[PDB]
């Protein structure tokens, strides 16, 4: 399962 | 608590003509909920990801282009529309999380070029990636 990030 | 849900399609035409290297980024048109909460948003993709980690991988992020005041929360959904205009490949947050404006938030990892890129699987209908983005706004 894939978690959520900001390219910052 | 609340949200106010709202959406938007992206449709990125001639997408095997895409000329995008590794960081490389292209940026949709605003959008927004149409409720006058003076936010707009915009959807961002790297065709080759957003690093040398990612670059087997479209990266797709959520931005807060503009708001009003300090702080959003929101969640999101993010699916590709197959050939057959149905939602597939969805990925989404588990959780609202905090826009300030200029932040984004998404899937660095959102989908593997090899698999995307062959025509074979109904992604890319007419050379055309649709993208549908569903927001919702936490009140």
């Amino acid at each position: 399962t894939p978690t959520a990030s900001s390219s910052s | 608590h609340m949200v106010v849900k709202f959406s938007y399609m992206w449709t990125i035409n001639n997408f095997s003509f895409c000329r995008e290297e590794m960081g490389e980024v292209i940026k949709s048109s605003t959008f927004s909920s149409g409720a006058n909460d003076k936010l707009k948003w915009c959807l961002r993709v790297n065709p080759k990801g957003l690093d040398e980690e990612s670059k087997d991988y479209l990266s797709l992020y959520l931005l807060l282009v503009s708001c009003p005041k300090s702080e959003v929360r929101a969640k999101f959904k993010f699916s590709i529309l197959n050939a057959k205009g149905e939602e597939t490949k969805a990925m989404e947050s588990q959780r609202a999380y905090r826009f300030v404006q200029g932040k984004d938030w998404g899937f660095k990892k959102f989908i593997r070029r090899g698999f995307l890129l062959d025509e074979a699987n109904g992604l890319l209908p007419d050379d055309k990636l649709t993208l549908f983005c569903e927001v919702s706004v936490v009140q």
